[PDB]
RNA sequence: AGGAUGCCCCCUCCCGAAGGAAACCCCGGUGACGGGGGAGUACGAGGGAGGGGGUCCAGGGUCUGCCCUUACGUCUAGAAA
RNA sequence: GCGGGGGCGGUGGGGUAAGCCUCCGCUCCGAGACGGGAACAACCGAGACCGGGGUUAAGGCCCCCAAGUGCGGGCUUAGUGUCAAUCUAAAAGGGCGUCCCCCGCCCAAGACAGCCGAGGCGGGGGGCCCCGAAGAUGUACAGGGACUAAGCCCGCCGCCGAGACCCCGGCCCGCGGGCCGUUGGCCCGCGUGGGGUAGGGGGGCGCGGCCGUGGGGCAGAAGCCGGGCCGUGAGGUCCGGUGGACCCGCGGCCGACGAAGAUCCCGGCGG
RNA sequence: ACGUCGUCUCUUCCCAUCCUGGCGGUGCAGCAGCCGCCAAGGGUGGGGCUGCCCGCCCAUUAAAGGGGAACGUGAGAUGGGU
RNA sequence: AGCAUCUAAGCGGGAAGCCCUCCCCGAGACGAGGCGGCCGUUGCCCUGGGGGCAACCCCGGGGCACGAGGGCUCCCGUAGAA
C-alpha cells in the first residue's frame, strides 16, 4: 500500500515536473497533498498534488504542517539530502 | 536462477521468446495485452506459465456458476463432434482460449497469432533448469488488492468444474516437489 | 412435444455404436482393493460357452435361503497368463497425466510374441530394470504387461493377446514393484488372482450382428397396423421436426454389436484346474474343449463364444459382501 | 507485335502546394496536456539534375497474405431474398 | 408520371394498439456513392469526374479495430451494467441495501438502550442498486472476448477517423469571346462547374449494301486461336500460328443493322 | 403455388411443477387436506364415446401437468372430417 | 445501533438439480502426446548438363540392390452390404 505522510520526500510522475523529487509538506484531504521542490533547489513549485502523480521514497525528514520553504530548506540540511534532491529520477 | 523483470510496452523484441509470469495478474487484462504483442510482433513467441494462478474478479459463486453454465448448457444437437463447441475447463486451455476471442476470426494472422502462444500451469521444469529464466510481469495488467474485493483464480474454478481433474495434477505436484525444488 | 409420453427409444449413452476399435477390451477404470497381500487387480480369459448349474443359496436374508436353485452359468476357458514385462507410471506434473516412465522386459520372450511385436534377440533384462528402478521415487502405479497363451486353451491359435494389469491390493507402492518383479518370467494362474465366491466386472466386445435396421437397433415400433402404410413398416416415420435438423439423438440404421460393454458383480462359482470335468461330452459348441483351468461365472457375459474377456475386481461392489464361505454348485448341466 | 535512351537500388543536389513535428529552455495546470522559443525549420504530393551498382521491365497464368465486397434480368415504396 | 415510401413535428383525426387507416409541413430514399450505427433504402455525418498528399465530421480510442488500460471527484456489488434511434424491454408497488440533502422534536451532559456519559428519535425528498422480473435449437445475448471498471453520475485533456473541407496533377462540361472557306475544326476566359432512374437534348462506335475516291492480295484475302499496342468507351490496329481468294482506308447515302435474359426458337453438348 | 384438420411414428426444447427430491405455513392432534418457495434429472400410462381437437366417463396409478419446434413431422404414413 | 440481529466480515447445515465419481467415443487434442523395441540414416547401373580437366566434384531424369514393417494372391470365420 502507498504511504504519503508530512516530511517524506517524493517523487513526482506526472506533468511537466515528471522525475524531480518533493517534500510533502501538508495534507488537503484524503486524495490531495501539497508539496514544495523546493522550486529553488529541485524545480517543483510549492502546489497541491494528488496523491496517483507522486511516489514515496525511503528518505523522510521532520517539519511541522504547512512548512515554509525555508523551514524545509533548512531540514533539509540536516538530514543531509540537498543533493538527493537534485537527482532526476528517469 | 530466476530473474524478475516489468515488461517495457515499447521495448518488446521482434524475435525470440518472451515468458510472462501470470501469477496475480487479471485473465482478461492480460490476455488484451497479450494478444496485441502476438499480433504487433508477428515473428515473437510468447509463453505464459503460473496460469493458474490468474485471477478472475467478483463473487466466487458468481464465477463458478458462470463456468458451469458454459461447460453444461451450452452444445449442439447435431453431430457434437463434428460441429458443435468443445468448452476447455483446464486453466491453460481457458486462458488460451481467452486469447482467441482477442485475436482476429478466421483468418491465417488469428490463427498464425495463436500457433504463437504457449500456456503452462506453474513453471515447466525444462524452463526452471535453465541457467537464466525471465520471468516478466505486466503491471497495468496486475490486480490491485484491496480489502473486501471478491476475486478467485483460475485453479480454483478448475477445481469446482472439475475435481478429480484437479487432484491429479495437485498430487503430480506433489510427486515432483522434491525435484522441482531441487531446480 | 410428444403426445403421449414414453420414454425415448434406445439408449444414447451408447453413442456412437461404432464397431469396437479393437477386438481386445480396453479397460479405463481399475478399482483400489486392500487385499493385504499384493496381486493383479483382473484377469483376462476366453468365453467357452454357457450351462446352468443347481446352487445352493447362500444369501440368509434371501427368500430362497437354503434351497437348490437353477442359475444359467458362463464358462470361461483360462489358460495361465504370461507375464512379459512390467511398467512404471508417474504423473506428469504439467498436467496431473499418468505417463509411462520406463519397462522393463524379459530376456528370452516366448517365440509366439514375436507374431506381434517386433523384439530384440535378447532384452538385457538388468540394465532395463536399474534404468526402471532410477523412477521408483516417482513411481504411483504399476502395471504388468501379460500375454494370453491360446494354444493351452480350446481355440488352439497361436497369436496372443497382449494387454496390460495393474498390481495391487495394498497401498504402498513400493511393495508393488517388488511383487511386480517378482512376476517377470513367470505365469498367472486364475485362482492367484480370484477366490471363488467373490464378485467380478466383465469387459468384452459384445457379440457382432452387422448392419441392422432401426427396430431392432433402437426398439423403435414397426408401424402399427402394419400393412396400412406404404413404402414400409420397419421404419419410423418421421426423422426429426424441422429444426434443428437430423440431430445426432435421431435413431438410424447401422452398426449393430462388436461394442466394447461392461458389466458388474457377476460372482465367480468355481474356479476348477482341468477343464475335462466341465466341458459336456459333446464339446462346447461352436467352441471345442477345456483342458485347463476354468472359472465358473453366474450369470452371462457380453461377447462371442470365443472372444477374450477381461475380468476385474469390482468398482461398484453392493454394500452387502458375498458370505464368505465358497458357494456350493451341486451340479452342472455338462455332467451327468 | 511494347520499352530496353528501360526498370530497380543506393547516394548526392535543386525546387516544392496544402500541411508540418521532435530533443531541449521558459510560463501555466493535480493531471491528461496548453502556450513562448526551437520553427513555417526537419519534413512534405510531386517536379528537375547528376553518380555508382545490378538485370531484363511492362504484360500474362496461377497461388498466398492483408484490405474491400449481399448472382444476374424483372414488377415493385422496398431484391442477396 | 397520374401505386409512392422513411424520419421528425401538428395530444394532428380515428383506433385497445399496430411495421394500422386518413390529412398537413421540412427533409431524405425511390433516382444518391461514401464514414458511423454489428449487420440494415430513407437514424447520425456527408453529398462521390480520375489519381495522389493533407485536415476534419459523425463516432470512437483494453483486444478483436486506427486512436487513451487518458485526468480529477463521487456512486454501484447486482457481472446491475457495458457511450442515441431502427434493436431485443419493463410498471404499479416494496427496501435507511447503500450514498446523500432538508425539516420537526429531545439532550444544556439529569437525552436514546438496558447507575452509566454523548449525542439521540421521528418525518420529507434525491442518486445507484435489490425484489416485483416466467418460454420454448446453443453459454452472465444485444457485436464477441471479457471487464469491478473496460459500469454509472459531474466535469476535463489529447488523439484516431470519410469520396466531406484544403492542395497538386489529369479529364470533362456550361456559358461567353476569338481564329480558320466551315453540314466542321481549333484556341482563350469565367463558373460556392462535375451523383442520378423514367424521360428529354447533344455527339461517337460497329454491321450489310450502294455512289465516289484511294489502295491491298497466291511473296497469301476473309475467317479462326493466342498475344502486344492505341482509345474513358463502343471499338481500332498490329504480331505469331492456322487458312486458301478475296478484302480494306476515306467522303457521301440507304437499311431485312448490334442480345445475356422472352417456362424464347433451332441445333449441338454436359453434370 | 410454402400440400389444406386430426391421428400415427420419431426427436428435441420451455417451466407458469401433476408425481418423484428439498423447505416453509396452516383454521397442521393423528390419518388426510389446503397454500407458498427452490427444483425440468426421470415419470406422466391403459380403455369407453365422438372424424375429431377439446371434453365427459371407466378401472388403475406415485401422478396419470401444460406448452414450443413453418398450429414440429403427408418428396414418412393414414385419409375418418372439412 | 452500549441492546438486539442468520449478515454487513466470518462460520455450520442444506435438493431426484450442477460438477466429479461410473459407463461409452476418444491424440486431425496441428501444443497431432508417453513408453519400450525394430528398422533406415547405404551402394551400384544407364543417361543429360556445368566447373576447371588431371583425376575429380556438383546438379537433372530413370533403373537395380539393401531394408524393419505392410498388403494382394491362398484356407477360413470370434467378422461381414462393398
Ligand atoms: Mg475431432
Ligand atoms: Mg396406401
Ligand atoms: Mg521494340
Ligand atoms: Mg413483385
Ligand atoms: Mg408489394
Ligand atoms: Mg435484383
Ligand atoms: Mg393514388
Ligand atoms: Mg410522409
Ligand atoms: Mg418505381
Ligand atoms: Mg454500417
Ligand atoms: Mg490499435
Ligand atoms: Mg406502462
Ligand atoms: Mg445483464
Ligand atoms: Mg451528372
Ligand atoms: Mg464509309
Ligand atoms: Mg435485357
Ligand atoms: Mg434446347
Ligand atoms: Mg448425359
Ligand atoms: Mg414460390
Ligand atoms: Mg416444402
Ligand atoms: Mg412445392
Ligand atoms: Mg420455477
Ligand atoms: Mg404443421
Ligand atoms: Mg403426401
Ligand atoms: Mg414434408
Ligand atoms: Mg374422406
Ligand atoms: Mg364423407
Amino acid at each position: 500500500v502507498k504511504v504519503i505522510d508530512v516530511g517524506r520526500v517524493v517523487v513526482k510522475v506526472l506533468g511537466r515536473e515528471a522525475g524531480r523529487k518533493a517534500v510533502v509538506v501538508d495534507i488537503v484531504d484524503e486524495n490531495y497533498v501539497v508539496i514544495t521542490g523546493p522550486k529553488s533547489l529541485s524545480g517543483v513549485r510549492r502546489r497541491r498534488v494528488n496523491i496517483n502523480h507522486i511516489e514515496p521514497t525511503d528518505k523522510k525528514i521532520e517539519i511541522k504542517k504547512g512548512a515554509s520553504d525555508e523551514e524545509v530548506l533548512k531540514a533539509l540540511e540536516a538530514a543531509g539530502l540537498v543533493e538527493y534532491m537534485k537527482e532526476r529520477v528517469k | 536462477m530466476i530473474v524478475k523483470k516489468v515488461l517495457d510496452l515499447s521495448q518488446i523484441p521482434e524475435k525470440g521468446e518472451i515468458v510472462i509470469d501470470a501469477e496475480g495478474h487479471i485473465m482478461g487484462r492480460l490476455a488484451s495485452y497479450v494478444a496485441k504483442i502476438l499480433l504487433s510482433k508477428p515473428e515473437l513467441r510468447v509463453v505464459v506459465v503460473n496460469a493458474e494462478k490468474l485471477v478472475v474478479t467478483g463473487d466466487r459463486k458468481m464465477v463458478v456458476e458462470w463456468f458451469m453454465r458454459k461447460i453444461s448448457e451450452w452444445r449442439t444437437h447435431y453431430n457434437p463432434e463434428k460441429a458443435g463447441p468443445k468448452i476447455p475447463r483446464r486453466p491453460d486451455r481457458v486462458f488460451k482460449r481467452v486469447v482467441r476471442g482477442m485475436l482476429p476470426k478466421k483468418v491465417e494472422s488469428g490463427r498464425d497469432a495463436l500457433k504463437r502462444l504457449r500456456v503452462y500451469m506453474s513453471i515447466p521444469l525444462d524452463f526452471i533448469q535453465r541457467r537464466r529464466l525471465v520471468l516478466y510481469e505486466v503491471p497495468a495488467a496486475k490486480l490491485r488488492v484491496r480489502p473486501l474485493m471478491q476475486f478467485v483464480t483460475l485453479e480454483e474454478v478448475w477445481r469446482s468444474i472439475d475435481p478429480a481433474a484437479w487432484e491429479k495434477w495437485n498430487k503430480a505436484k506433489e510427486v515432483w516437489a522434491k525435484k522441482i525444488k531441487q531446480a | 412435444g410428444l403426445k403421449i409420453n414414453r420414454p425415448r427409444r434406445g439408449s444414447m449413452g451408447v453413442y456412437p455404436r461404432k464397431r469396437a476399435a479393437d477386438i481386445v477390451p480396453r479397460v479405463r477404470t481399475w478399482p483400489e482393493v486392500n487385499l493385504g497381500k499384493p496381486t493383479l487387480l483382473g484377469f483376462a480369459a476366453y468365453k467357452a460357452g454357457m450351462l446352468h448349474a443347481v446352487v445352493v443359496d447362500d444369501r440368509p436374508t434371501s427368500p430362497l435361503y437354503g434351497k437348490e436353485v437353477v442359475k444359467a452359468v458362463t464358462v470361461l476357458d483360462a489358460p495361465p497368463l504370461y507375464v512379459a514385462a512390467v511398467r512404471l507410471y508417474t504423473l506428469d506434473p504439467t498436467n496431473g497425466y499418468k505417463v509411462a516412465v520406463g519397462e522393463a522386459w524379459v530376456s528370452e520372450p516366448p517365440a509366439d510374441l514375436r507374431r506381434v511385436l517386433t523384439l530384440p534377440e535378447k532384452f538385457d533384462t538388468e540394465k532395463q530394470l536399474k534404468a526402471l528402478e532410477e523412477y521408483r521415487d516417482v513411481a504411483v502405479d504399476v502395471r504388468v504387461l501379460v500375454a494370453t497363451q491360446p494354444r493351452l486353451s480350446g481355440i488352439g491359435k497361436k497369436t496372443p493377446e497382449v494387454l496390460e494389469i495393474p498390481v495391487g491390493g495394498v497401498p504402498s507402492i513400493d511393495e508393488r514393484i517388488n511383487f511386480a518383479i517378482s512376476l517377470l518370467g513367470k505365469t498367472v494362474s486364475p485362482k492367484d488372482v480370484f477366490t471363488p465366491g467373490q464378485l467380478v466386472d466383465v469387459i468384452a466386445v459384445t457379440k457382432g450382428k452387422g448392419y441392422q435396421g432401426v427396430v431392432k437397433r433402437f426398439g423403435v415400433t414397426i408401424l402399427p397396423r402394419w400393412h396400412k402404410h406404404r413404402k414400409g413398416h420397419r421404419r419410423t416415420g418421421t426423422i426429426g421436426p424441422q429444426a434443428p435438423a437430423l440431430m445426432f439423438t435421431q435413431p438410424r440404421p447401422g452398426q449393430m454389436g462388436f461394442h466394447q460393454r461392461t458389466e458388474y458383480n457377476k460372482r465367480i462359482l468355481k474356479i476348477g484346474d482341468n477343464g475335462a470335468e466341465i466341458t459336456p461330452k459333446s464339446g462346447f459348441p461352436h467352441y471345442g474343449v477345456i483342458k485347463g483351468p476354468y472359472i465358473l461365472l453366474q450369470g452371462s457375459v457380453p461377447g462371442a463364444r470365443k472372444r477374450l474377456v477381461v475380468l476385474r475386481y469390482p468398482v461398484r461392489p453392493p454394500k452387502k459382501a458375498p458370505p464368505a464361505a465358497e458357494p456350493q454348485v451341486v451340479w452342472v448341466s455338462s455332467q451327468s
